[PDB]
Parts: structure tokens; C-alpha cells; sequence
């Protein structure tokens, strides 16, 4: 958004973060053997899953596979949920030694508010796409329309490029894997919890296909990545 | 247990709390007018059950049931719910505004674990017989020293309610409960519930005049009506 | 604050 | 809220 301070030909060219196939190709360029069993695959696109295509998380972890075996990549996989990144915070090309500290500054800098609602995108699921109306149960606000969700939520995805705005079939956002095991490991214990159960509250009223506004009143579909969070919370 | 420190014919005897007939005779007593319709009689087995048999806040009720109607009544016994002792506190023949001041120093005197246990007995039932194991789920530390700190929490103050048999079982009452309510820490209240749910679904993964069953502990859902309303209350 | 006074 | 902003 520093763009809107200029009056000028603003040209942008904005980097993605890294293609499942992409990465494949920057493994194999790092000196990577290459998976043979399913469950080999499975653990190295659980990985490119985990840290959602991010060049320097990525190389912290290849730096970070020492004997070079996929065993030991799916250790670092365990590693990665239940120690954050932490798990795999190393001396890489990149000044930072975990992505978390690059975070760090761009959650400082962001709107009081807006640091708010990021604090509470912990309680979602993460990869998955949910609509307006079911985050408007999470975030604050200071009525009957809650497009203000939205106005925030936009302003998370373009300011560190935290969040993900996606126009159609319907209205809604998504926090990717990496994004989330930050704040995972580095919200206050306390939010989190609340946020699950500020949510079962809303939660009752009257694969590549989005939540029907005919199931929403049971987010159990997604009840794996909550027990994670009810685990979470109790230790 | 005071009397543990004589040695000697000491004879004891409990003052236990006003039965539900009697409760009747003490609001006779002053001139409070007895039930007709069955949501009155039931009006007034709220206020019996809710005052889990005791005198001085039943004095508290009725010295603050202003127009004496049924109507009134009831009016306070929703304001006990959602404001606890302190929506019934009154000048009273008691020294105490509200009971709950009283059992505050009940609750001082405690050894400081036994003030845990007590702290947590908040996210139970009240008005529920529940197992030694049941309770292990939320209390501090075989797990039978459970037993043995809820055994000196109702020995000091009769703050729970023992029940040898059919099953080794304890329970809670409901003025000992709304003290706790507005008086345990608002998250704690929470943080209950959940370790709660948590060790619950734990016996999850090992496979009326009727106590409840081992095939059946894996659901406090039982309770879920209250359950969700404690819940409303810690989470908001 | 784990109950009032306490 | 925010452990010392992470």
C-alpha cells in the first residue's frame, strides 16, 4: 500500500509464493533425492503444504535436513507442528533465522485493529477456503452488515501478504499453513481458546468445493485442525 | 476437624440444610403465600433448589421479595442466575450482606490445594451425582486423594456432599455453586470445561434415583444444557 | 487473580 | 495477546 503515497506510473510485479511443482524443481536443484514410495511424495508435498510455497522457509529446511533422508524430512515435518518454526530456525542465506521473525515486524507495523483480527485468524482452518459470515464470528469490530470483516481482512492480505482474497464463487479468504504456525506458536494461549469457543457460539443460530450456506452451522468438518487447537490449548 | 483437636466425648451435631417441606414452613412462617398453579410450586422449588436448603438467604429472598407476589419471586430467581448472591443480598439478621461473604472465609481457611480443588468444582453439575474418576478429570495433583480433598471440602464449611455407596460419588450443591460462579477466575471457568471435555473424550479412546454409568461417562453431554450455559458465561 | 480477595 | 509481537 506504500504505492498509494505516489503519484506516478506505478507498475507492480508481485512474487507468489512458490508452485507445488516449483518447488519440486528447486529441491532437485539443492541436491534433493527424489521420493519412490507414495508415502515419499506424500512427505515432501506435505512439506511444500506446510511451509505454503516459501522460498526462504524452504531453505531453511532443506539447510536443515542433515542426513539428507526423506525419514528425516518427515521428522522435521512432526517438528513443524508442535514447536512451530522453530523446528527448523537455522543459518540460511536469508538474514533471519526463522520466518517468524520476518513476520514479526510486519504484524508490528500493522493497524491496531487489523492486528486483532490476525490475532484471531489462529482459530481457523488453514488451506481452506471459508466465506465472509463465517469470520465474522472470529474477528472484532466496534449492525446487520459485516463487510467491515472484509475491509480488514483485505488490508491483512495486502500488508505482508498475510491473509488470501479470492472474488468468486463467493466472497472469502483463507490463511495459508505458514501463516498460521506463526501464530500458532506466538498468540497469547489465552486468544486462542476463546476464539475456539466465541466461535462454537455463533456455530448453531436456526475438497475443491466451498461450504454451503446449508452446512455452515457445523464447522466439525473440519474438526482435526480444532482438536489440534483444543490440544494445543490444554498444555 | 476442629474436634480432632480434643481428645475427648466429643459428640457432634449437623445442622443440615432445610429440606424442601420445611423451607414451606419458614415462608408460612412470615407470611409468604403458598403456590397454586404447577409453574409456582415449581417457582418456588427454584428458589428452594437454587438456596440449596439455607435459611439466611431464603431470609435474604424473602426480605427482598418487595410486593410478596409469586410474580416477583420469580423475578429474583432470575436475577440469581445471571448475577449470583449478589443479586439477592440484603439487610438480614445474618452479620453477612450476602452468603457469599460468609463462605469467602470459608474458603480462606483452606488448605491451598483444597482451595484448587474447590476453585475447579465450578465447572461440575449442581444437583448431580458424579464418580471419584469424573472428578479426576478436573482436579489437581490411583487418583483417590481426590476423594480425600473433596471428603475435608465438605467436612470444612459443607461446601460439597458425600454419598458412600451405591458407588464411592460426591456432589455439589447450588448456593455453593452461584459463589463460586461470580468468584472463581473468569477464564479457570473455561479452562474447566475444556480439560474437562479433554480427559472426557480420553475415556473416549480406551475402547433420577440412578447413578451414572461407566459405559456412559464418555458423555457429560448429559449435561449439556448447563454446560452450554457456563460456557456462554467464561468464553462470552 | 484466581477468585476474588481471596 | 501477542507474544512480544512473535
Amino acid at each position: 500500500e506504500i504505492s498509494n503515497a505516489a503519484s506516478q506510473t506505478c507498475e507492480f510485479i508481485e512474487v507468489t509464493s512458490l508452485e507445488i511443482d516449483e518447488c519440486y524443481d528447486f529441491l532437485e536443484a539443492y541436491g534433493m533425492p527424489m521420493p519412490v514410495g507414495e508415502k515419499e511424495e506424500d512427505v515432501l508435498n506435505k512439506t511444500i503444504e506446510l511451509s505454503s510455497g516459501n522460498p526462504a522457509t524452504l531453505m531453511m529446511f532443506f539447510k536443515s535436513c542433515e542426513p539428507k533422508t526423506f525419514e528425516k524430512m518427515a521428522q522435521l515435518n512432526n517438528k513443524l507442528e508442535s514447536r512451530g518454526l522453530v523446528g527448523v530456525e537455522c543459518i540460511t542465506p536469508y538474514s533471519y533465522k526463522s520466518l517468524a521473525m520476518a513476520l514479526q515486524r510486519c504484524v508490528e507495523v500493522l493497524s491496531d485493529e487489523d492486528r486483532s483480527a490476525l490475532a484471531f485468524a489462529v482459530v481457523m482452518p488453514p488451506g481452506v477456503d471459508i466465506p465472509v459470515k463465517l469470520w465474522s464470528c472470529v474477528i472484532p469490530v466496534d449492525e446487520q452488515l459485516d463487510d467491515e470483516v472484509a475491509d480488514r481482512l483485505k488490508r491483512l492480505s495486502k500488508r505482508g501478504a498475510l491473509l488470501s482474497g479470492k472474488r468468486m464463487p463467493v466472497l472469502t479468504f483463507k490463511i495459508d499453513h505458514i501463516i498460521h504456525m506463526f501464530l500458532k506458536h506466538v498468540v497469547d494461549a489465552q486468544t486462542i481458546a476463546n476464539g475456539i469457543s466465541i466461535l462454537e457460539q455463533r456455530l448453531l443460530e436456526i475438497e475443491t468445493v466451498i461450504r454451503p450456506e446449508d452446512f455452515p452451522k457445523f464447522m466439525q468438518l473440519h474438526q482435526k485442525f480444532y482438536d489440534s487447537l483444543k490440544n494445543f490449548a490444554c498444555c | 476437624e476442629i474436634s480432632n483437636a480434643a481428645s475427648q466425648t466429643c459428640e457432634f451435631i449437623e445442622v443440615t440444610s432445610l429440606e424442601i417441606d420445611e423451607c414451606y414452613d419458614f415462608l408460612e412462617a412470615y407470611g409468604m403465600p403458598m403456590p397454586v398453579g404447577e409453574k409456582e410450586e415449581d417457582v418456588l422449588n427454584k428458589t428452594i433448589e437454587l438456596s440449596s436448603g439455607n435459611p439466611a438467604t431464603l431470609m435474604m429472598f424473602f426480605k427482598s421479595c418487595e410486593p410478596k407476589t409469586f410474580e416477583k419471586m420469580a423475578q429474583l430467581n432470575n436475577k440469581l442466575e445471571s448475577r449470583g448472591l449478589v443479586g439477592v443480598e440484603c439487610i438480614t439478621p445474618y452479620s453477612y450482606k450476602s452468603l457469599a461473604m460468609a463462605l469467602q472465609r470459608c474458603v480462606e481457611v483452606l488448605s491451598d490445594e483444597d482451595r484448587s480443588a474447590l476453585a475447579f468444582a465450578v465447572v461440575m453439575p449442581p444437583g448431580v451425582d458424579i464418580p471419584v474418576k469424573l472428578w479426576s478429570c478436573v482436579i489437581p495433583v490411583l487418583d483417590d486423594e481426590v476423594a480425600d480433598r473433596l471428603k475435608r471440602l465438605s467436612k470444612r464449611g459443607a461446601l460439597l456432599s458425600g454419598k458412600r455407596m451405591p458407588v464411592l460419588t460426591f456432589k455439589i450443591d447450588h448456593i455453593i455453586h452461584m459463589f463460586l460462579k461470580h468468584v472463581v477466575d473468569a477464564q479457570t471457568i473455561a479452562n474447566g470445561i475444556s480439560i474437562l471435555e479433554q480427559r472426557l473424550l480420553e475415556i473416549g479412546n480406551n475402547n433420577e434415583t440412578v447413578i451414572r454409568p461407566e459405559d456412559f461417562p464418555k458423555f457429560m453431554q448429559l449435561h449439556q444444557k448447563f454446560y452450554d450455559s457456563l460456557k456462554n458465561f467464561a468464553c462470552c | 487473580p484466581m477468585f476474588n480477595f481471596m
